[PDB]
C-alpha cells in the first residue's frame, strides 16, 4: 500500500489548497459588492462546485479507495458524490465559455438579454443537469443490472471498479458529458481567439483554460477508454489521473478568478 | 410593526421600479458628444442646460450629449461622464489654426484620471473642406505643424477613391496626431477610434455603432479576463 | 493666493530674442504642469508650450518648434520661455498658465477666457 | 493705464490684506491645540450599505432629523432612504440624469437637485396626492448647478457652473441675490448654522464669505493651491473647512479670515471631493478620489482614521445632526453608514 | 476688464477694513468649542451600541 499512501496523502494537499483557494473566491465577492457583476455568478458557481470537491469528493475518494466494507447502494451513493461535484466543476466550466462567448457574439446585446434571472436559470440547469448526470447510477446504470451475479450481492468492499460502471463513465460520462463540452469549449474558444485577432498576450489566455481542462480531464477519461477496450492500466499512473481530476477544483481561482483585474487587485 | 412593515413593501415596491428602470437604462447607450463650434458636432449623425440626441442603430439605442450651456472650462463637469460608453470627440479637421486646441483637449481628456476608461470616437470632420485647403495650396500644415514636411503616408491607409495623395497624407497626418496621443498613455484600457467625415457624410452612426459594440466587447473580455 | 507673474515682454524687431520669466507663488512649483498660452490681437487664446512637473516631457505648439524653449527652475518657482527668431505674428499677451490640478497629466482649461491659475500676462510686441 | 494703475491697487490691497493676516497670526492652531490629547484610532465601520443605485452617486444631503437622507445619482434618480432600516422612502425620476447635487429641506417636506441642467428643481415630499411631484424648476444660472442648500422651504441658495452663487425664492422661482466675486466655478457651498452668511468654494483656489441678506461677499480666503471642490462650516459658524485637488484640506476662520491648519500628508495626492465636521467639529471627515476617507483631527492635523469601503470615488460625505452616523456616498454605486 | 479692475479692487476694500482678532484667540475659541461638545459627539466618544441607531 506505499502508492496508496502517497495518494491519500496527495489528495488532501489537492483537497485543502481546493478548498483554501475557492473560499477566498467567494469571500473577495461577497466582501466587494462591485465584484457582484454578471461575469463572477459563473465564477461563484465554478468555486461552490470547486469546494464541493473538496469537503464532498476528496474524503470520499478516500473512502473508495480504502474498500471499507459498506452497502453496495451506499458505495454507489458515495461514488455518485465522486460524479456529481465533479461534472458540476465541468458544466461550471462550459458555462464560463457559453458566457464568454456571449460576450464575442451578442456584442451591445449582451448585458440586456442575459439578465440575472437567466443566468441563475442557467446555473442551476448546469447543476441540476450535474446532479443528475451523477444520479444516473442510481437509477438501474449500477453494475447490479450487469449481471446476474450483482443482483444479490450486499456488503461488499468498496470500490469503484465493482460498484461503478464502465458504460456509464465512458459513453454518458465523457463522450457525453466531458468531451462534447470541450469540443464546445474548443469551438468557443478557437472562436474568441479569431475575434480579438481581426478586432501572445490573448492566444495564452485562451489556451490556458482550455489545456488545463484537457491535463485535468483527458488522463482519467483516456484511462477508462483503455480498460473498456480490455487494455489494462497500471495502478499508479491511475492515480495520478484521478490526482489530476480533482485538480481542476485547484487550479481554477488562480486561472480564472485570478485573471480578472478586479479580483487580482483585492487579493 | 405594521407601518415598519408596509415601509419595507414601499422599499421593495420602490427597488422593483428601480430595477425595471435600470433595465431601461441599460438599453441605451450614453455618448458624450465633444468638440469646438467649428467643429460640426451638430451635424454627425443629423438625427436649455445639456441638449440630447437620441438615434438607433440595428435596435440599439444611442443618447448622444451635446453639453451646451456651459462656460469654456470643462474640468469638473466632464467628471459627471465617467462611465459614458464612449466620448465623440469632433474636429474640424479642416481648420489648422485650431487642430493643436483640438490636439491639447483630445491630451486633457485621454489623459484625465475619471475619462482614462472611456474609449474616445474621434471624428475628423469636415474632410470636403480640408480636401479643398490642401488642393488650394493657400494654406499649408507645415506652417502650424513642422513635423508634417518629414511625414509619410502610412501603408495602412485607406484613401477613397479618385482622392489626391496631397488630401490622403494629410488627412491621415491629423488622424496620426491624435493617434500620438492615444497610444502614449492608456495601455490597453481605452482606445480611439478614427474617422474621416464630411458634412454630408451619412454613415456615422453606422461608425458609432461599429466602435461602440467594439468597445463593449472590450469592456465584456476585460471583465472575463480575456481582454 | 495662486499668483504668477510674468515679465521679460516688450518691444522687440522681428528676428530677435525675448526671455519671459513667470514668477509663482501660492503653490508648489514642482507639483504642476505648466503652460504658456498666447492672447493674439483679434484672436483667441492660443496654448504655445507645455513643461512637466520634473521638466522632462516638453511640447510646444507648432507655430513656435524649433523656436520657442520652455524651460522651470522648480527651486526658484520660475517659468521661462526663450522667444528666439521672432516673427511678427507672434505678437501676443503671453500669460503662464498652470494646470489646474497636480500629479496630472491632463491639462485641461489653461486657454479658457476665464481661467484662474494664469498671470496677468505680459505684452511681447513683435513689429519693425 | 487706468488697468494697470487698478491692479497696482489691487496687488496694494492684497499686500494690505496679507500683513494684517501676518500681523493677525501670533500663533498657529498647532501651537495652541499642542498640549491637547489626541483623539485616537478613530475606527468607524459600515453599520449599512444603501444599495439601490445603479450609477455613481454625485451628492447626498441627510435630514435634520438625522433619519432621513436623500441621495444623488447619475442615474436620475433622488433616493431618500431610511437609513435606520435601509428602506427607500422615495425614488424621485429626474428629468436630467446628470445630477450633481442634491439638498434636503431642515422641514424634510422638499427636496432638491440640480446639475448639467442648470436647473434646481424642488420636489415636494408632502403632495395631497401621495407622489412625489416637482414643486419648482429654478431657472437663471448659465453653468451646472453645482451645490445647493435648504434654508427653509422658500429659500435655497445655490451655486453654480457660471461661477455665482444666488440665493432663491421658490415660490417665485426668481433669485433674489446673486453672488459674484469667483473667478472660477463654484463647487460646493456650506450654510452657517444661524443661516445669516454661507461660506462658497470655488476652482479659483479661494473661498468666499457671503451676506445672504446684503449679498455682498464679506471675506474671500486664499491659501488653496487648487480647485476647492468641498467646503464644510464649522459648527459653532466661526470658521469652516475646505477641500481641494491640491490633495490638502484647509481650516480657515472667519475671524482671523486666514487658514489655521492644513489637513495634508506625503502619501496623499489625491483631490479632496467631499468635507464634513462631526458635531462637536474634532474630527474633520474627508472624501477623497484614493477611494478612501480619511479621518482628520481637526485641531492637531492628525489623521484619525480613514473610512476605507468603497471601490470607486468617494464623491460626496455627510454627518447627521445629531452626529450619530456618517454617510459616504460613491461613485461605486453605494451609500456606506459609518460610526 | 477696466470695470472688473475696479470691481475687484472695491471688494478687496471691502475685505482690507474688517475687524480681525488674533489667530491665537480663533484657534483657542474653536479648542474651546471641540471641548464643550466632545461628550455629546458619537463620532469622537463611541456611544453604547444600546442608545446607537445602526447596531
Ligand atoms: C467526471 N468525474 C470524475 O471523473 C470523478 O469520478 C471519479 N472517478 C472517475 N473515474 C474513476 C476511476 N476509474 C478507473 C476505473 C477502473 C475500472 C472500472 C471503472 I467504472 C473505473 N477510478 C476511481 N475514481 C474515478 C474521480 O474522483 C473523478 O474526479
Amino acid at each position: 500500500s506505499l502508492a496508496n499512501v502517497t495518494y491519500i496523502t496527495m489528495e488532501i494537499f489537492i483537497g485543502l489548497c481546493a478548498i483554501v483557494g475557492n473560499v477566498l473566491v467567494i469571500c473577495v465577492v461577497k466582501l466587494n459588492p462591485s465584484l457582484q457583476t454578471t461575469t463572477f455568478y459563473f465564477i461563484v458557481s465554478l468555486a461552490l462546485a470547486d469546494i464541493a470537491v473538496g469537503v464532498l469528493v476528496m474524503p470520499l475518494a478516500i473512502v473508495v479507495s480504502l474498500g471499507i466494507t459498506i452497502h453496495f447502494y451506499s458505495c454507489l451513493f458515495m461514488t455518485c458524490l465522486l460524479l456529481i461535484f465533479t461534472h458540476a466543476s465541468i458544466m461550471s466550466l462550459l458555462a464560463i465559455a457559453v458566457d464568454r462567448y456571449l460576450r464575442v457574439k451578442l456584442t451591445v446585446r449582451y448585458k440586456r438579454v442575459t439578465t440575472h434571472r437567466r443566468i441563475w436559470l442557467a446555473l442551476g440547469l448546469c447543476w441540476l443537469v450535474s446532479f443528475l448526470v451523477g444520479l444516473t447510477p442510481m437509477f438501474g446504470w449500477n453494475m447490479k443490472l450487469t449481471s446476474e451475479y450483482h443482483r444479490n450481492v450486499t456488503f461488499l468492499s468498496c470500490q469503484f471498479v465493482s460498484v461503478m460502471r464502465m458504460d456509464y463513465m465512458v459513453y454518458f460520462s465523457f463522450l457525453t458529458w466531458i468531451f462534447i463540452p470541450l469540443v464546445v469549449m474548443c469551438a468557443i474558444y478557437l472562436d474568441i481567439f479569431y475575434i480579438i485577432r481581426n478586432k501572445f498576450k490573448t492566444a495564452k489566455s485562451l489556451f490556458l483554460v482550455l489545456f488545463l481542462f484537457a491535463l485535468s480531464w483527458l488522463p482519467l477519461s483516456i484511462i477508462n477508454c483503455i480498460i473498456y477496450f480490455n487494455g489494462e492500466v497500471p495502478q499508479l499512473v491511475l492515480y495520478m489521473g484521478i490526482l489530476l481530476s480533482h485538480a481542476n477544483s485547484m487550479m481554477n481561482p488562480i486561472v480564472y478568478a485570478y485573471k480578472i483585474k478586479k479580483f487580482k487587485e483585492t487579493y | 410593526s405594521a407601518e415598519d412593515k408596509a415601509a419595507v413593501e414601499r422599499s421593495k415596491m420602490i427597488d422593483r421600479n428601480l430595477r425595471e428602470d435600470g433595465e431601461k437604462a441599460a438599453r441605451e447607450v450614453k455618448l458624450l458628444l465633444l468638440g469646438a463650434d467649428n467643429s460640426g458636432k451638430s451635424t454627425i449623425v443629423k438625427q436649455s442646460g445639456i441638449f440630447e440626441t437620441k438615434f438607433q442603430v440595428d435596435k440599439v439605442n444611442f443618447h448622444m450629449f451635446d453639453v451646451g450651456g456651459q462656460r469654456d472650462e470643462r474640468r469638473k463637469w466632464i467628471q459627471c461622464f465617467n462611465d459614458v460608453t464612449a466620448i465623440i470627440f469632433v474636429v474640424d479637421s479642416s481648420d489648422y489654426n485650431r487642430l493643436q486646441e483640438a490636439l491639447n483637449l483630445f491630451k486633457s481628456i485621454w489623459n484625465n484620471r475619471w475619462l482614462r476608461t472611456i474609449s474616445v470616437i474621434l471624428f475628423l470632420n469636415k474632410q470636403d473642406l480640408l480636401a479643398e485647403k490642401v488642393l488650394a495650396g493657400k494654406s499649408k500644415i507645415e506652417d502650424y505643424f513642422p513635423e508634417f514636411a518629414r511625414y509619410t503616408t502610412p501603408e495602412d491607409a485607406t484613401p477613397e477613391p479618385g482622392e489626391d495623395p496631397r488630401v490622403t497624407r494629410a488627412k491621415y497626418f491629423i488622424r496620426d496626431e491624435f493617434l500620438r496621443i492615444s497610444t502614449a498613455s492608456g495601455d490597453g484600457r481605452h482606445y480611439c477610434y478614427p474617422h474621416f467625415t464630411c458634412a454630408v457624410d451619412t454613415e456615422n452612426a453606422r461608425r458609432i455603432f461599429n466602435d461602440v459594440t467594439d468597445i463593449i466587447i472590450k469592456m465584456n473580455l476585460r471583465d472575463c479576463g480575456l481582454f | 493666493q495662486v499668483q504668477l507673474q510674468e515679465s521679460g515682454g516688450g518691444l522687440v524687431q522681428p528676428g530677435g530674442s525675448l526671455r519671459l520669466s513667470c514668477a509663482a507663488s501660492g503653490f508648489t512649483f514642482s507639483n504642476y504642469k505648466m503652460n504658456w498660452v498666447r492672447q493674439a490681437p483679434g484672436k483667441g487664446l492660443e496654448w504655445v508650450s507645455d513643461i512637466s512637473q520634473s521638466g522632462a516631457s516638453i511640447s510646444y505648439t507648432g507655430s513656435v518648434k524649433g523656436r520657442f524653449t520652455i524651460s522651470r527652475d522648480n527651486a526658484k518657482n520660475t517659468l521661462y520661455l526663450q522667444m528666439n527668431s521672432l516673427k511678427p505674428e507672434d505678437t501676443a499677451v503671453y500669460y503662464c498658465a498652470r494646470c489646474p490640478a497636480p500629479f496630472t497629466r491632463d491639462c485641461f482649461d489653461v486657454t479658457s477666457t476665464t481661467y484662474a491659475y494664469r498671470g496677468q500676462g505680459t505684452q511681447v510686441t513683435v513689429s519693425s | 493705464s487706468e488697468l494697470d494703475q487698478l491692479r497696482q491697487e489691487a496687488e496694494q490691497l492684497k499686500n494690505q490684506i496679507r500683513d494684517a493676516r501676518k500681523a493677525c497670526a501670533d500663533a498657529t492652531l498647532s501651537q495652541i491645540t499642542n498640549n491637547i490629547d489626541p483623539v485616537g484610532r478613530i475606527q468607524m465601520r459600515t453599520r449599512r450599505t444603501l444599495r439601490g443605485h445603479l450609477a455613481k452617486i454625485y451628492a447626498m444631503h441627510w435630514g435634520t432629523d438625522s433619519r432621513l437622507l436623500v441621495s444623488a445619482s447619475q442615474d436620475g434618480k433622488l433616493i431618500i432612504w431610511d437609513s435606520y432600516t435601509t428602506n427607500k422612502v422615495h425614488a424621485i425620476p429626474l428629468r436630467s440624469s446628470w445630477v450633481m447635487t442634491c439638498a434636503y429641506a431642515p422641514s424634510g417636506n422638499y427636496v432638491a437637485c440640480g446639475g448639467l441642467d442648470n436647473i434646481c428643481s424642488i420636489y415636494n415630499l408632502k403632495t395631497r396626492e401621495g407622489n412625489v411631484r416637482v414643486s419648482r424648476e429654478l431657472a437663471g444660472h448659465t453653468g451646472y448647478l453645482s451645490c445647493c442648500r435648504f434654508l427653509d422651504d422658500n429659500q435655497i441658495v445655490t451655486s453654480s457652473g457660471d461661477t455665482t452663487c444666488a440665493l432663491w425664492d421658490i415660490e417665485t422661482g426668481q433669485q433674489t441675490t446673486t453672488f459674484t466675486g469667483h473667478t472660477g466655478d463654484v463647487m460646493s457651498l456650506s450654510l452657517a448654522p444661524d443661516t445669516r452668511l454661507f461660506v462658497s468654494g470655488a476652482c479659483d483656489a479661494s473661498a468666499k464669505l457671503w451676506d445672504v441678506r446684503e449679498g455682498m461677499c464679506r471675506q474671500t480666503f486664499t491659501g488653496h493651491e487648487s480647485d476647492i471642490n468641498a467646503i464644510c462650516f464649522f459648527p459653532n459658524g466661526n470658521a469652516f473647512a475646505t477641500g481641494s485637488d491640491d490633495a490638502t484640506c484647509r481650516l480657515f476662520d472667519l475671524r482671523a479670515d486666514q487658514e489655521l491648519m492644513t489637513y495634508s500628508h506625503d502619501n496623499i495626492i489625491c483631490g479632496i471631493t467631499s468635507v464634513s465636521f462631526s458635531k462637536s467639529g474634532r474630527l474633520l471627515l474627508a472624501g477623497y478620489d484614493d477611494f478612501n476617507c480619511n479621518v482628520w483631527d481637526a485641531l492637531k492635523a492628525d489623521r484619525a482614521g480613514v473610512l476605507a469601503g468603497h471601490d470607486n470615488r468617494v464623491s460626496c460625505l455627510g454627518v447627521t445632526d445629531d452626529g450619530m452616523a456618517v454617510a459616504t456616498g460613491s461613485w461605486d454605486s453605494f451609500l456606506k453608514i459609518w460610526n | 476688464s477696466i470695470a472688473q479692475a475696479r470691481k475687484l479692487v472695491e471688494q478687496l476694500k471691502m475685505e482690507a477694513n474688517i475687524d480681525r482678532i488674533k489667530v491665537s484667540k480663533a484657534a483657542a475659541d474653536l479648542m474651546a468649542y471641540c471641548e464643550a461638545h466632545a461628550k455629546e459627539d458619537p463620532l469622537l466618544t463611541p456611544v453604547p451600541a444600546s442608545e446607537n441607531p445602526f447596531r
